[PDB]
């Protein structure tokens, strides 16, 4: 009676403890296949769907947008996320070069 | 000893709202799955047991043929106690389940439980009995119902199929209450004994 | 005559979808169907393989994953004869895959008429569709 | 009596069912490193 | 609202399983769409068939293997991680009583509202050879979402 | 009928090992009601086909049998009948004394089996607590304090999703008498429409409650200016299931009253209760004109040109030119219509808003667009093709 009661609780606790560990492994391996992106800075505005930027990974390349990309917030000198394949602006990033939270001391309150 | 492929049928009906039978019900069907699987897979290799449900919410296939009963017990979980009753639906599903199967050229066997008198149609169940006879299908029917059940579509379904005993169908009646469910089935031709070819 | 590969509608689109992940990375696949020399050449179904740590080599293909998948080809009507192994590579001037050497020489032992297909442009896409 | 024995044997096999998922997940992380 | 985006890779893939299996008017090929239903734009980047069997005598009799459903979805994760279960597709020009009973199967492993797709090999009348519908209840209530087709750069060219 | 007097007793004296711990007061007090067929919450099986409004005197006994009901049939017998059927007792003296009884018993059921996945069945013990909360605080403290607790019930309906629709019915059941005692029956009319859409299997109702239900449905449409009119109640199987007199005929009298426009037929057959409020006579003028205002674009009229003068609308509404100008302005102000009004050229332009369920007059006029456009296919269409 009481012998199987102690093993019943120990069996259930071992399942829930290992379940959270196996769920993290399955979720982590799904993010390891994602494709990276490039980074560049806008030099001068060419046209609406066509821009002239300067990439940080190499020389300059003519770029553009893809879908649901805001073209109103894109100005000269604004750091943009460049696509590797299509070579277009995807995400929107602020303007920074050297880290300001490491080389520069940053503190709150 | 026993080399075959057996499909299990777990169904619910208007009479599934009970569970007074010894003290209970639906706990005997789950306990009967563990006895059938251990008497087959452990007896001889290449023994796979499937599980289908032709009642409750929707007449779907719970667990197909495999070597582990974990997915079989998972199919019994999250099942409506009270649901629609179609017995003849599960008969055609089990035939299509045995139609496409791994490791062909085996002995087809179907084990089903009686949760109700099964009044649907007369001539429809007659053609279903003669169809399974030409394909050499083993139909295992264990009658429960309320006390005794005779002169109905269940007896007419057996009389239109089985001339031969071990090669087609059998008959078994288990009485609720303090009775051994696995012992009466073990001595019965349903499990072990003969009928495996 | 020789064997002139005829690419079906789905055969061209899946090759671009299998090599969709990364410019530098690489995948593989198996061409299917049955055909006879002097005309008929056809590829019925194509399917990819998981990317391993060895890139593309004789140990890249997984016979365990292939056998488990091959059993699913029969029930769906997808089962055909394997006519070759198609790959995806970034491409070079000559010998577009530097890690692929000993594969085709082991492939010609089973069937001497089997070929191997690689998608050339991989971000170089033009619209003449050079493969 | 029968409740503690039936629930223990059920959760004992279901623990191995969860172990069947990581068996394939182990080969997934080894190939990506 | 939401819109259904069907890639040309999916539309041409469903047409292949019909001819190779020698499917007549008595059978309808069933398959599983793969994509992302989280956002308002539903895109299907992958499709595959399943060993489905149809019975016209009883609409409640269907043969579907759940083992091939979970295995193929897990094995195809190595290609792209953006492919999950957003629903399923089936063949045939019309919706019979057997289609309503099979709607609650994939809903167990599907988080958001599943998506239904009807592939027509004949394409008789007007446009839209593939119509998309959503399955939701308050009685089953189906709504027709706008059907658009958008592919990648190399796929459209 | 001996069904509940025998089968219920035989089941307890035979199955469930030996007895389900039977009390001596069970079979002793069961024969007091004889064959009169009052089973005092007949307890599942017999209760399914047999139901009445009789007040149970066993309330101090079967209330503790819930533990016996789990192994008996199902826990769903509590939400279908028994504790859920206590609303038919019409006993207001028990108020606030059944709160701890009808709550803590469900709190034990929620803390025992059901956690996330639970065991055996699913989808139980959710609306059981929420059903008795709104029915209690509706009495005693004023409706202002009762609405504060309805916000937690309203958020549950939008968030939680369950198969049974009792969650929707139980929330609007108390909310019905909220707007019934107050003014603004437009919100009460929209609530009254949500009770009956399609339920075949559920909501067991006899001819007694159908007349009580039709009362709240009818009164909702007296002052209600939205969503068609009383004819919607006739579209549902209600008027055929109730009596045709005793102030239940208001649907038949006010049906033609919105066409002929005679107020002496309805006001003569009613009492002084609803005739004292002048607002009731005002809303009857809106629905009378809305029938003709929907004909302005395409319903009946042939040429399909939208124009209305002050003389044509005055004869249709049986109102002078001064009162018809004010009636249209008040109709648009309530959100029923849109558009503008031209008094210089005597032109009335009203945008189409309120739909209608009528049909059969649009088939001929839709053919006009079919025939007139088909002539350009043979003439203009074949001219560009044969180019």
């Amino acid at each position: 009676h009481r012998r199987y009661d102690d093993q019943l609780k120990q069996r259930r606790q071992n399942i829930r403890d290992l379940e959270k560990l196996y769920d993290k492994t399955e979720n982590d391996i799904k993010a390891l296949q994602s494709i990276g992106q490039l980074i560049g800075e806008v030099m001068k505005e060419l046209s609406e769907e066509k821009y002239i930027v300067k990439a940080s990974s190499g020389p300059r390349y003519i770029v553009g947008v893809r879908n649901s990309v805001d073209r109103s917030k894109l100005k000269k000198g604004v750091r943009v996320t460049l696509d590797i394949t299509t070579l277009t602006i995807m995400r929107i990033l602020p303007r920074e070069t050297d880290p300001l939270v490491y080389n520069m001391t940053s503190f709150e309150q | 000893m026993v080399l075959e492929a057996t499909v299990l049928v777990i169904d619910n009906s208007e009479y599934s709202r009970n569970g007074d039978f010894p003290r209970t019900r639906f706990e005997a069907q789950i306990d009967s799955v563990e006895f059938i699987f251990q008497a087959k897979r452990n007896s001889n290799p290449e023994n796979t047991v499937g599980l289908i449900s032709g009642a409750g919410a929707n007449p779907r296939v719970l667990s197909t043929f495999t070597a582990e009963f974990g997915k079989i017990l998972a199919g019994l979980h999250d099942t409506q106690i009270e649901g629609k009753l179609h017995m003849a639906t599960a008969l055609q599903i089990a035939q299509l389940t045995l139609k496409h199967r791994q490791n062909k050229v085996q002995h087809q066997r179907i084990v089903a439980f009686v949760c109700s008198p099964i009044s649907d149609s007369r001539d429809e169940l007659i053609r279903l009995a003669k169809t399974l006879k030409k394909n050499n299908v083993a139909v295992d029917i264990i009658n429960f119902g309320e006390i005794e059940q005779n002169t109905e579509l269940l007896d007419e379904f057996i009389a239109a199929v089985n001339n031969p005993q071990e090669e087609t169908s059998h008959l078994l009646t288990v009485t609720p209450g303090p009775r051994l469910l696995y012992e009466n089935i073990a001595s019965s031709p349903i499990i072990l004994e003969e009928g495996s070819s | 005559t020789k064997e002139t590969v005829y690419i079906s509608s789905i055969a061209l689109l899946k090759m671009l979808k299998h090599g969709r992940a990364g410019v530098p990375m690489e995948v593989m696949g198996l061409m299917l169907g049955e055909f006879v020399d002097d005309y008929t050449v056809n590829v019925v179904d194509v399917f990819a393989m998981p990317q391993s740590g060895t890139g593309v080599s004789v140990e890249a293909v997984d016979d365990v994953f292939q056998a488990k998948m091959m059993d699913m080809l029969k029930q769906t009507g997808r089962d055909q004869m394997v006519v070759g192994w198609y790959h995806s590579h970034p491409g070079f001037g000559c010998w577009l895959s530097s890690v692929d050497v000993n594969t085709q020489k082991s492939f010609e032992q089973l069937n001497s008429r089997a070929v191997a297909v690689v998608v050339d442009p991989i971000q170089s896409v033009k619209g003449k569709v050079v493969i | 009596i029968r409740i503690f024995r039936s629930e223990l044997q059920r959760l004992s096999h279901e623990n191995n069912v969860m172990l069947e998922k990581i068996k394939d997940n182990k080969e997934k992380i080894k190939n990506n490193r | 609202h939401e819109k259904v985006t069907i890639a040309p890779l999916v539309l041409l893939s469903a047409l292949d399983h019909y001819e190779r299996t020698q499917t007549k008017e008595n059978k309808r090929c069933v398959g599983v769409i793969l994509g992302d239903a989280n956002s308002s734009t539903i895109r299907v980047t992958n499709s595959f068939a399943l060993p489905f069997e149809e019975d016209e005598k009883n609409s409640d009799v269907w043969f579907l293997d759940h083992n091939y459903i979970e295995n193929m979805n897990e094995m195809c994760k190595k290609i792209n991680a953006k492919e999950k279960l957003i629903g399923w597709y089936h063949s045939g020009p019309k919706l019979r009583a057997s289609d309503l009973k099979i709607n609650e199967l994939f809903k167990k492993y599907t988080q958001n509202n599943p998506l239904l797709l009807i592939v027509d090999v004949k394409q008789q009348g007007v446009g839209l050879p593939t119509d998309a519908y959503v399955a939701i209840e308050q009685e089953k209530t189906f709504l027709h979402l706008p059907c658009t087709i958008e592919a990648e750069e190399a796929e459209e060219i | 009928m001996f069904n509940n007097h025998e089968i219920d007793t035989i089941l307890s004296t035979l199955r469930m090992e030996a007895d389900p711990s039977l009390h001596p007061l069970f079979e002793q007090f069961e024969k007091f009601y004889e064959e009169k067929l009052w089973f005092q919450l007949s307890e599942s099986l017999t209760k399914f086909f047999d139901d009445a409004k009789s007040t149970p005197l066993r309330l101090r006994l079967y209330d503790n049998f819930v533990s016996k009901f789990y192994d008996k049939i199902n826990q769903l017998s509590v939400v279908k009948y028994l504790l859920a059927s206590l609303k038919d007792s019409k006993d207001f003296d028990e108020s606030l004394k059944y709160l701890d009884d009808l709550k803590a018993q469900f709190q034990e059921l929620d803390s025992k089996k059901q956690r996330n996945n639970g065991s055996k069945d699913h989808g139980d013990g959710i609306l059981l607590i929420d059903s008795e909360i709104a029915r209690t605080y509706l009495l005693k403290n004023d409706l202002v304090k009762a609405r504060d607790l309805l916000d937690d019930l309203e958020k549950t309906l939008d968030k939680k999703d369950s198969i049974p629709l009792r969650i929707t019915n139980s929330f609007y059941s108390t909310n019905s008498q909220y707007f019934k005692f107050k003014n603004d029956f437009n919100s009460f009319y929209y609530t009254s429409l949500l009770y009956l859409s399609t339920l075949e299997p559920s909501t067991s109702i006899t001819l007694a409650e159908r007349q009580q239900l039709a009362y709240d449905l009818s009164i909702s449409a007296l002052l209600g200016d939205k969503i068609y009119n009383f004819g919607e109640l006739l579209h549902h199987p209600i008027m055929e299931t109730i009596v045709n007199d005793s102030n239940y005929d208001w649907l038949f009298q006010l049906l033609n009253a919105l066409t002929v426009g005679d107020f002496d037929k309805f006001d003569s057959l009613i009492k002084v209760q609803i005739s004292k409020i002048p607002i009731l006579a005002q809303h009857e003028s809106f629905l009378r004109q809305k029938i003709c205002l929907m004909t302005l674009i395409e319903t009946v009229f042939v040429k399909n040109i939208r124009m209305l003068s002050f003389e044509d609308i005055s004869k249709a509404t049986h109102l002078p030119k001064d009162n018809v100008e004010h009636l249209v302005m008040r109709a648009i102000s309530l959100g029923l219509l849109k558009g503008s009004i031209d008094q210089v050229n005597e032109l009335v332009t009203i945008s189409w808003v309120q739909p209608r369920i009528i049909s059969g007059d649009q088939i001929t006029k839709m053919k006009d667009r079919l025939v007139e456009w088909n002539d350009q296919v043979e003439k203009l269409g074949k001219k560009m093709e044969a180019r």
